[PDB]
């Protein structure tokens, strides 16, 4: 399950974000 | 005291005046994995990664530091699908000389049984002399004797 894990591509994305 | 830790390395994030500032994550992360062996929600371990990372984004005189690949090998680890975070760092150029990279990239292959990819990781690190790179050879060739076990 999903659940606690890191999504990946998420992550970047709000580390672009700024 | 556990307590008392964590709040030093936080003011250290702040207050630190050297050069090196991954110096004080790499070792709140080692902090945290020496007094959290088996993780727990109480590690924080996830979220020191994430900012850890943050923090040092694109810094490219880590690239090749091998305190900045644990980062996100750690964090890789933490992550649904692992191998975004490896063809992320290779499309980044981060950690790309060194052998440990491969080693790991290799190993989550291997973890599904996608022998062949594992394989061409390993390829691919030799090919780049990644370092060190009879560490690598070495790695690769027992990864070979592993695939020859599981096969006869």
């Amino acid at each position: 399950s999903s659940e606690n894990k890191i999504d990946f591509n998420d992550f970047i994305k709000r580390l672009k974000t700024g | 005291t556990g307590s008392q830790q964590k709040r030093a390395f936080e003011y250290e994030i702040r207050f630190y005046t050297g050069n090196d500032p991954l110096d004080v994550w790499d070792r709140y992360i080692s902090w945290t994995e020496q007094n959290y062996p088996q993780g727990g929600k109480e590690s924080n371990m996830s979220t020191l990664l994430e900012r850890a990372v943050e923090a040092l984004q694109g810094e490219k005189r880590y690239y090749s530091d091998p305190r900045f690949l644990n980062l996100w090998l750690k964090l890789g680890r933490l992550c649904n699908e692992p191998l975004d975070m490896y063809s992320y760092l290779h499309n980044q150029g981060i950690g790309v000389s060194l052998a440990q990279f491969y080693i790991s990239w290799a190993e989550e292959y291997e973890a599904r049984e996608n022998f062949r990819k594992a394989d061409a990781i390993f390829q691919e690190g030799i090919q780049q002399k990644a370092e060190p790179l009879e560490r690598l050879q070495s790695q690769h060739r027992q990864f070979q004797a592993r695939v020859s076990r599981q096969t006869l």
